């Protein structure tokens, strides 16, 4: 029975993909602000 | 002094502000391009490519590599999720029981005949039936 398999969690397609196109996303704080 | 949105056209007025694709974006005006979805948060990354600024899953249908169904014979788009089973692939519905064709759950326990997925409730009468 060593050749028994389990069911995980579903995988996408293109998992490897798309590191070189990632852009950074910069949080930023406003110095002139007032209500 | 004053910032203006790449995406809206307002100068932002607002307490915090965001810098992408050398770009300021109001926090709401930074979205894909295809399904609308708001990149700045839910550890959604950003996707950049020949003036679109898409999701992971909006860059994968433009751009990524397809893959072929084990059981199908049919293509599989690089942004549709996917059961793996060894170095062989599946669409998410084509992932079923060769034998009484019940659909699969985390946890359940199966074996790998060529590229026939059998349960393990089914192996004893397969295995008579085909070797
Ligand atoms: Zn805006
Ligand atoms: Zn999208
Ligand atoms: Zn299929
Ligand atoms: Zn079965």
């Amino acid at each position: 029975v060593p050749d028994v398999m389990v069911v995980g969690e579903p995988t996408l397609m293109g998992g490897e993909f798309g590191d070189e196109d990632e852009r950074l996303i910069t949080r930023l704080e406003n110095t002139q602000f007032d209500a | 002094s004053l910032l203006t949105c790449g995406g809206c056209q307002q100068n932002i007025g607002d307490r915090y502000f965001l810098k992408a694709i050398d770009q300021y974006w109001h926090e709401d005006c930074l979205s894909c391009d295809l399904c609308g979805c708001r990149l700045g948060e839910v550890g959604r990354r950003l996707y950049y490519k020949l003036g679109r600024k898409l999701c992971r899953r909006d860059y994968l249908r433009l751009f990524g590599q397809d893959g072929l169904c084990a059981s199908c014979d049919k293509r599989i788009r690089a942004y549709e999720m996917t059961m793996r089973v060894k170095d062989k692939v599946y669409h998410l519905e084509c992932f079923k029981c060769a034998a009484c064709q019940k659909h699969f759950c985390v946890g359940d326990r199966y074996l790998l005949i060529n590229s026939d997925i059998v349960c393990e409730q089914d192996i004893y009468e397969w295995t008579k039936i085909n070797g």
